[PDB]
């Protein structure tokens, strides 16, 4: 009959363009009785009432995939979840959009979640080989302990396992820490210079005056910082040299809105085939059994490669996640984010303007200072060392 | 104030006697109970988001129950969404709520009275070497949560005085095809093989054991979520308490709880009572610092901080020739209780390969 | 003690003894939860840093 998919978006003037993105079918594959509806309604301004607008608003339209945007309010994760919960339960496929979170990327309670967009998880990916080509070998990195930050530091590990063995020292602390600089003490104390940190928004202020209290940001020290650190209150009070990071495609909904459709208009001509085509339950009045072909159609959308859109790279791993994004390597050059060169799944770097590390220095500090002092152990054995 | 939901057909006549039969069942000072019925029935999540805080808006009840006929665990989600949002505390007896879901969401009060994977894992090792049965293969599928049950396979038998050998496959596709399955079941190294898999995805491969033919007398079997004969399973005695000590001892659990804030200082938690009378959710504390001695019975649960059982009953079950479950061992704070005596080997539970190559 | 002054001359370094903490050479041994085992004594703290 109709092919509609269901879709949740923060404003309805988001939906205007999104009815005429799908109103072009006509030139896609097959174009046979394939007749696509937006079927959409504004979120709920609370996540308490929304799952009362989509039973009988989505369900009840007969629709098979959803997608959901982040909300223009800064809300924390508020939004994702219910969603995923409520589609779920019918096990109906359901991809979204503007979710920098790890905690969507497990099947334990998110069964089917597919974001085009990449997670802060794989940010410290780009660390390893962002400093191969700049020739350091040992870091620390001072790591928030939540969800968050441990998904990070586990990936880290065994990236760097390969090519340096384990890092120098890694410390966490409390996600709302203040006050606390005791951590701090053994920074000046493992010889590397080369402090990560992957904390939270707000955090960044904290830890950033606490270095500056111990002249921790003078010459000689190199940062590398994730995305999160730099937009916000954490730009405020930072370090001279950062070497943090940004997102090209991000906070532009437009851009993903009509690859979704592509992806999700090509899956349904792929389900045309001589097994069962059956329907996803309709309404939700009275509904227990799930349709068979339901996990089936997220493994089409999982083998789905779409050649069009951001550089025809629309890709997912063995999880629903966006593949050889773009981040943009940004910089810190006199309260001012100078572009210094690009990333796109390979480092390489053209070198626009000049790197300024941290303190001035022209050229790129190494960081390593070998110490002179020792401390030496000892045991009581009477022919070789009496006591 | 403790209220229950009822959900099934087969509770539904019989949810109401129980009301009255429980409220002096346990009693404390301080605390009342007047507990509630639901005929509701329904999987689609209508009734099991509008009635419950119509429920709360008219008793303003403290402490809800849940219990399934199904053994779909899909609904478990659902109660953990409203959990942490409401800061109510839920303990589920059994039904749908019985497996355990981790990691749980923060600021969520979900209690569940079932064992993990691991733990439910290594009380089977007692038994092999209770039965001298040290060799044993670990066979698994795509689970979400199967990386897990290998590591704790070998923190046992990397100690110990006695030398264990070990052996396995990675993962099986029940569509690959029954015959092209029994060909890759031929690796195998030992007699006894473990099973941990999803409850609709185990009858196909049964099905295609019968094809391989390692369904008999000659082989056996432990699952821990067309039936061969000598199959075991933990089942944390999920049918043992009858159903009216199961209700009575949730209601045991919440009334001893609410009194461990209470003792402190005099306090009348209502915040969950409400979903729609006010806007903010922020006030909220000491969610699950409460709730670490949970002793009723000449019996302890304690339940970990994370919302899980740390102090279980299990007791592993076998099958009889008619095809029924029936219980030989348990577990009892490690204690290790054998019924069915264990004399001599390979004519209990086990029989050899051929009789030809058994002689004393 | 002998040697490891001839050392420090030569290499150019400073030393500072201390004798170890419990009095043992080191092995590796269980932990109670599960067995992420871990070394002990002498052979420990060279690893702890």
């Amino acid at each position: 009959k109709i092919v509609n998919i269901g879709a949740v978006l923060s404003t309805r003037k988001h939906e205007q363009m999104f009815r005429e993105a799908v109103n072009q079918a006509n030139k896609r594959h097959g174009s046979w009785k394939i007749q696509l509806n937006a079927t959409s309604v504004t979120h709920k301004p609370n996540a308490i009432q929304m799952a009362l607008s989509v039973c009988e608003d989505l369900i009840s339209s007969q629709v098979y995939a959803i997608l959901v945007s982040h909300p223009p309010t800064p809300n924390d994760h508020f939004t994702p979840t219910p969603v995923s919960y409520t589609a779920g339960f019918y096990r109906i496929p359901v991809l979204g959009l503007t979710t920098r979170m790890s905690i969507y990327s497990d099947k334990s309670i998110h069964l089917s979640f597919l974001r085009t967009v990449p997670p802060y998880s794989h940010q410290s990916s780009v660390w390893f080989e962002m400093m191969r080509v700049y020739s350091w070998n040992h870091i620390i990195l001072l790591v928030s302990d939540d969800h968050e930050g441990r998904a990070a530091q586990k990936r880290l590990e065994t990236l760097l396992e390969e090519r340096e063995s384990k890092a120098e020292k890694v410390l966490q602390f409390d996600p709302g820490t203040k006050n606390v600089t005791a951590l701090l003490m053994e920074a000046k104390e493992l010889e590397a210079r080369v402090i990560i940190l992957s904390a939270s928004e707000d955090d960044a202020a904290t830890v950033y005056r606490a270095a500056a209290m111990l002249n921790m940001t003078g010459s000689g020290y190199v940062w590398l910082v994730g995305e999160r650190e730099i937009s916000g209150n954490a730009l405020r009070y930072a370090p001279d040299g950062i070497l943090g990071l940004q997102l090209i495609n991000g906070k532009n909904e437009s851009a993903h809105i009509s690859d979704a459709v592509g992806v999700v208009a090509q899956a349904v001509h792929e389900l045309l085939e001589k097994e069962n085509i059956t329907d996803p339950p309709r309404g939700c009045v009275g509904n227990t059994n799930i349709w068979k072909t339901g996990p089936l159609f997220k493994r089409v959308l999982m083998s789905s490669k779409y050649a069009d859109g951001v550089t025809g790279r629309v890709e997912f791993n063995e999880d629903g996640d966006r593949k050889f994004a773009n981040y943009s390597i940004m910089n810190l050059q006199n309260r001012k984010l100078v572009q210094v060169g690009i990333y796109n799944g390979t480092h390489v770097i053209p070198n626009d303007r000049k790197i300024i590390w941290p303190g001035g220095e022209t050229e790129k500090p190494r960081g390593y200072q070998m110490s002179t002092r020792l401390k030496i152990v000892t045991i009581h054995q009477e022919p070789f060392v009496y006591v | 104030n403790v209220a229950l939901v009822f959900s099934g057909p087969a509770y539904a006549a019989e949810a109401a006697r129980l009301g009255p039969a429980v409220a002096a069942a346990v009693r404390s000072p301080g605390l009342d109970v007047r507990p509630v019925a639901l005929v509701l029935n329904g999987s689609d999540p209508r009734s099991l988001v509008l009635q419950l805080c119509d429920l709360l808006s008219g008793l303003r009840v403290h402490g809800v129950v849940f219990e399934d006929d199904s053994r779909a665990p899909a609904v478990a989600p659902i109660l953990d969404f409203l959990s942490a949002q409401t800061s109510l505390p839920i303990v589920a007896v059994h039904g749908g709520a019985a497996l355990v879901l981790t990691p749980k969401e923060k600021g969520s009060t979900f209690l569940q009275l079932g064992s993990s994977t691991e733990q439910q894992l290594q009380v089977i090792f007692e038994v092999l070497e209770e039965y001298d049965w040290t060799s044993f293969v670990a066979v698994t599928t795509r689970a979400p949560g199967h990386r897990a049950f290998l590591s704790y396979i070998e923190v046992l038998t990397d100690g110990s005085l006695v030398g264990w050998e070990h052996r396995g496959a990675l993962t099986l596709d029940p569509g690959a095809g029954e015959a092209v399955l029994s060909a890759q079941l031929r690796s195998v190294s030992a007699q006894i093989r473990l099973l941990f898999c999803a409850r609709e995805e185990a009858e196909p491969v049964f099905r295609a054991a019968e094809e391989a033919g390692l369904t008999g007398s000659g082989y056996v079997w432990f699952m821990v979520g067309p039936l061969p004969a000598g199959l075991f399973a933990v089942r944390s005695a999920g049918w043992r308490d009858d159903l009216a000590r199961r209700v009575a001892a949730g209601v045991a659990v919440v009334a001893r709880g609410a009194q461990a804030l209470l003792r402190d200082y005099g306090f009348l938690p209502e915040l969950g009572h409400d979903c729609r009378a006010q806007n903010r959710t922020h006030r909220g504390e000491s969610l699950h610092r409460y709730f670490m001695n949970i002793t009723w019975d000449n019996r302890d649960y304690s339940f970990n901080e994370d919302g899980f059982l740390v102090n279980p009953s299990l007791v592993v079950i076998s099958l009889t020739r008619d095809r029924t479950w029936e219980v030989v061992g348990s577990w009892e704070q490690q204690t290790l209780r054998l019924k069915y005596p264990l004399w001599s080997r390979y004519g209990r539970f086990l029989q050899p390969v051929d009789d030809t190559q058994h002689l004393t | 003690i002998d040697l490891l002054i001839k050392l420090a001359r030569t290499m150019n370094f400073t030393y500072e003894v201390h004798l170890v903490a419990d009095g043992k050479f080191g092995t590796q041994e269980r932990v109670n939860n599960s067995n992420k085992k871990e070394w002990n004594g002498m052979m420990g703290e060279l690893l702890s840093g």
